[PDB]
């Protein structure tokens, strides 16, 4: 893993609200 | 799906390439894929140390790696898919084939290779096809 999904998952959002058109 | 088999090969060979690992030898098995290696290579040195969470945490053993997989998966996208979380997701299996590999365990490749196609063509692509394709992808993301 929960832990370790949460942390993909809450640096995929940055990595996403970064480069979203 | 053929294509999303073939970007899923792409990306894990080319991970395990940068440590000096040969995807003829471990596996007993061209825009969108430069796009997705850059953003692939740009993620996991950002977020090194999320990597290394990932494998000091989880002990991976043949056993249990298709549950765990399966787990964390679900938890990253549990409440809907992005771009972000779709690289996330390729840095991910691909952290898991090099830990895999040195960890004498390398008959999980092909294996963790089958599972991120299976993920990506039956639960991903829908996705990416609503939000416009990989072409969309290399726009962002090239
Ligand atoms: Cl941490
Ligand atoms: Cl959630």
């Amino acid at each position: 893993x929960i832990w370790i999904a949460q942390e993909l998952r809450s640096r995929g959002d940055s990595f996403n609200a970064y480069y979203a058109r | 799906s053929q294509s999303n088999r073939e970007l899923v090969v792409d990306f894990l060979s080319y991970k395990l390439s940068q440590k000096g690992y040969s995807w003829s030898q471990f596996s007993d098995v061209a825009a969108v894929k430069q796009a997705l290696r850059e953003a692939g290579d740009e993620f996991e040195l950002r977020y090194r140390r999320a990597f290394s969470d990932l494998t000091s945490q989880l002990h991976i053993t043949p056993g249990t790696a298709y549950q765990s997989f399966e787990q964390v998966v679900n938890e990253l996208f549990r409440d809907g898919v992005n771009w972000g979380r779709i690289v996330a997701f390729f840095s991910f299996g691909g952290a898991l084939c090099v830990e895999s590999v040195d960890k004498e365990m390398q008959v999980l490749v092909s294996r963790i290779a089958s599972w991120m196609a299976t993920y990506l063509n039956d639960h991903l692509e829908p996705w990416i096809q609503e939000n416009g394709g990989w072409d969309t992808f290399v726009d962002l993301y090239g």
